[PDB]
């Protein structure tokens, strides 16, 4: 789709569970494209500290 | 070359080393191996 | 051209050409499946081929 | 199809040879016997199960009117279209393989594979074939087909194409298990873990976890088994699912012995209901209590075995018959005790251990040269 805040939403809440499931490589790759994605907000007002 | 002394002569494919040492015990491993414990 | 005879050049390759350059690089590269060259090849508007 | 297909091959032994169990296993296979139109092969498994029953009648002119529906449809193919090799002809007559091993028995399939082998030159199409032998010998573990066709895929085709061979990989492996190779190549080629789709060609993937977890414990025990499997992490998510499999590798690991012969208890009652059986039961058991024998009796020289009385488990005499079979099996190199109740051990040194290697490969090499110093010289 087009729109975007929802995606960095999905990306980390699965590096949440990838983690909490003791897999640290694959949580790491859904961390990194979780970074790429929230390059190109207008505001994450809250949601960047949700992801630091 | 005969030498004028010869005139005679997984299904059990690696089961000699097995039966040698351990041969017929209660195999299941449970009833008294694993059912030690009513006694304490 | 009494020093030098032939005059050629290299233009950048084709869509067809720029398989053919992407298929000998990825020979010893290791592909697992569901997954097409040509697509690729069409991603790259006039590339060098280097 | 073929592609659920080995669990018939799980419930033809899971009834046979346990008579106890056949509550559940016959209710579940005939009606999925006369499912998918199952004619031949069930004949020998109708005298061991259940006597007879009329169905088999009618799913003859069913199993007929198939055959005969395919086979005006070939031979009206092969007589007025003439592309051959991977072409219009090529799958319907393996349609007729297909058909044959789906519902026929062996032999009618295998004269269709041998005949559609010789005409293709596509290696991959050659490979598909190869990949059906190949299942069709793991069903009746026939020992003469898998080493034929192995060597078919390692040196005949595998020059070319590529990561269709992982399938393999899980293949070459899970004969090694139906082997005695319990101890290293399985564990081995069982170590890359990643291919989940749970296909024909990746028969299940969550018994694969415990079927990779099973084995990997007789190859290594501290020469690092804890990063492939302990510090692994894909292999570490679904064991995480399963409780008791990470207990018993924990219970390993962790030096908690008391709880680990009641993971290994279950694991040995659950390793009753396998189809690839007969060199499990007796020999695994065994290995693994000799094998957590060697690490505990590492570490000490002077164990007292009312120190085993109740860190261990109980049966006091128990541990004390055990410990004198595997003494006496020329393995577990310690000296049991009487009235001190010392069990004390002896270990060779730098010295012991490179003299009593050298003195059997120097001997080997010895009696070598013995027979060829002889074999010339007239």
């Amino acid at each position: 789709m087009d729109d975007k805040a929802l995606l960095v939403e999905v990306q980390l809440l699965e590096s949440k569970t990838y983690h909490a499931l003791s897999n640290l490589p694959k949580a790491r790759a859904a961390l990194t494209s979780a970074r790429t994605t929230a390059n190109a907000i207008y505001c994450p007002p809250k949601l960047q500290a949700t992801l630091d | 070359m005969s030498e004028k002394k010869q005139p005679v002569d997984e299904d059990n494919w690696d089961d000699d080393n097995v039966e040698d040492d351990f041969s017929n015990q209660l195999r299941a491993e449970l009833e008294k191996h694993g059912y030690k414990m009513e006694t304490s | 051209p009494g020093r030098i005879d032939r005059k050629i050049e290299f233009p950048p390759p084709n869509e067809e050409a720029r398989l053919d350059i992407l298929k000998i690089h990825s020979r010893k590269m290791n592909l697992t499946r569901g997954i097409n060259l040509r697509k690729i090849a069409e991603l790259m508007p006039g590339a060098s081929g280097a | 199809p073929k592609n659920p297909d080995l669990r018939i091959a799980q419930l033809r032994f899971l009834l046979s040879l346990p008579e106890h169990r056949g509550d559940a296993a016959v209710r579940d296979e005939l009606m999925a016997a006369v499912r998918d139109n199952n004619m031949a092969p069930y004949y020998e498994a109708l005298c061991k199960s259940l006597d007879w029953q009329i169905d088999v009648d009618l799913l003859n002119k069913m199993k007929k009117a198939n055959e005969d529906e395919l086979k005006r449809l070939d031979e009206e193919l092969e007589d007025a279209e003439k592309n051959l090799g991977e072409s219009e002809i090529r799958d319907a007559m393996m349609a007729k393989a297909e058909y044959l091993c789906r519902i026929g028995d062996k032999e009618g399939a295998l004269t269709a594979f041998r005949k559609t082998y010789d005409k293709t030159v596509a290696l991959g199409h050659r490979l598909d074939i190869v990949f059906y032998l190949l299942r069709i010998g793991l069903f009746y573990m026939d020992n003469d087909l898998i080493t034929r066709n192995t060597e078919k895929a390692k040196s005949l085709i595998e020059e070319g194409g590529d990561w269709d061979r992982r399938n393999r990989l899980k293949v070459y492996q899970g004969l090694y298990c139906v082997a005695i190779r319990d101890f290293k190549q399985a564990a081995e080629l069982f170590l890359d873990t990643v291919s989940t789709f749970t296909s024909y060609e990746l028969m299940d993937y969550k018994t694969f976890v415990t079927y990779t977890v099973y084995v990997s414990m007789i190859a290594l025990e501290r020469p690092d088994l804890r990063e492939k499997v302990i510090k692994g992490a894909e292999i570490l998510e679904v064991l995480h699912s399963l409780p008791a499999v990470r207990q018993y590798l924990f219970s390993l690991y962790e030096c908690r012995y008391s709880v680990f012969f009641q993971s290994l208890a279950v694991v040995e009652q659950e390793m009753k209901k396998d189809w690839l059986f007969a060199p499990h039961y007796r020999y695994y058991v065994r290995e693994m209590r000799i094998h957590a024998y060697s690490q505990l009796l590492e570490s000490y020289r002077s164990l007292t075995l009312g120190y085993m009385a109740e860190a261990f488990g109980v049966g006091v005499e128990f541990i004390d018959q055990e410990l004198s079979r595997f003494i006496a099996a020329g393995r577990l190199h310690c000296k049991i005790d009487k009235v001190n109740e010392i069990v004390e051990t002896n270990r060779p040194d730098s010295k012991n251990w490179q003299y009593q290697e050298t003195i059997k490969k120097g001997d080997l090499l010895l009696n070598r040269v013995q027979k060829l110093s002889r074999v010339i010289n007239m």
